[PDB]
């Protein structure tokens, strides 16, 4: 199901057996309950641009 | 790079700006506090690895104002596949002696999983590419970091669309075109290792290593750039990896 729309996650994605996914996210960021999204647990995570996330 | 526009100062900040001996090499992509990824061509006729630089939260080449931040290349890693002199497996990985600070201009570029590159972001049309490169073909480097925003393509889509010229290096798995054959935009001399950066809901990955092309912005033709997706776990396995003595480090590749 991953390869569907990345499952659906808003960062990484694994399959399991069955219709089992798991959404992953980058270091630098924790999964919400959502099991979905990711949100920044630093200052300065990656891919995000500061003087604009702050504007 | 050629028909681009300038980066808003702070919004490449994983761009990185390589010298040698205080001289313009090339670019590289920052991916966390001490590693770069840049393009193995850029180390073709290194003699003095010891004078190898990288700046990073760089900007204006005729100004310090401050988020400069330079640091000495403690390590140069290249897959065993490159052949100096061509431009297959053209990917670097560089160790720097000491971390950067992140700051508001320096901050990494997320290097992606191998899967979520393949069947998500491949996809992705769009993608911003950049560096302090030659702004024309034949012309002066920038004194300003440029940005510009090029589709990608099949290769296959590529070879047949662009106008076959002779002893052109082959387009393998290793690479993919990205730009347009209208000679307006695309990438040049002095760019590679840049990155080519690919947005994919609210975050940035590296999906690009500026590496080759014929000419810059050629009528009928495209750039060729170093597709990361076929490096990732060679990447993250030497990352974990204890430094070794000497600049220079050939890797196995796969
Ligand atoms: C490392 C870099 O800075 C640089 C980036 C160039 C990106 N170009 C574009 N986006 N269009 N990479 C290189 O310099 C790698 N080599 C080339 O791009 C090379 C140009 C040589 C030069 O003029 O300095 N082109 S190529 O690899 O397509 C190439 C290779 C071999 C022969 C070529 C010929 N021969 C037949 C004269 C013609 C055209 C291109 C050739
Ligand atoms: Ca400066």
């Amino acid at each position: 199901i991953c390869v569907n729309e990345n499952g659906g996650c808003e960062q990484y994605c694994s399959d399991h057996t069955g219709t089992k996914r798991s959404c992953r996210c980058h270091e630098g960021y924790s999964l919400l309950a959502d099991g979905v999204s990711c949100t920044p647990t630093v200052e300065y995570p990656c891919g995000k641009i500061p003087i604009l996330e702050k504007r | 790079i050629v028909g681009g526009k300038v980066c808003p100062k702070g919004e490449c900040p994983w761009q990185v700006l390589l010298l040698v001996n205080g001289a313009q090499l090339c670019g590289g992509t920052l991916i966390n506090t001490i590693w770069v990824v840049s393009a193995a061509h850029c180390f073709d006729k290194i003699k003095n690895w010891r004078n190898l630089i990288a700046v990073l939260g760089e900007h204006d080449l005729s100004e310090h104002d401050g988020d400069e931040q330079s640091r000495r290349v403690a390590q140069v890693i290249i897959p065993s596949t490159y052949v100096p002199g061509t431009t297959n497996h053209d990917i670097a990985l560089l160790r720097l002696h000491q971390p950067v600070v992140l700051t508001d201009h320096v901050v990494p570029l997320c290097l992606p999983e191998r899967t979520f590159s393949e069947r998500t972001l491949a996809f992705v049309r769009f993608s911003l590419v950049s560096g302090w490169g030659q702004l024309l073909d034949r012309g002066a480097t920038a004194l300003e970091l440029m940005v510009l925003n090029v589709p990608r393509l099949m290769t296959q889509d590529c070879l047949q669309q662009s106008r076959k010229v002779g002893d052109s290096p082959n387009i393998t798995e290793y690479m993919f075109c990205a730009g347009y054959s209208d000679g307006s935009k695309d990438s040049c001399k002095g760019d590679s290792g840049g990155p080519h950066a690919t947005h994919y809901r609210g975050t940035w990955y590296l999906t690009g290593i500026v590496s080759w092309g014929q000419g810059c912005a050629t009528v009928g033709h495209f750039g060729v750039y170093t597709r990361v997706s076929q490096y990732i776990e060679w990447l993250q396995k030497l990352m974990r990896s204890e430094p070794r003595p000497g600049v220079l480090l050939r890797a196995p590749f796969p």
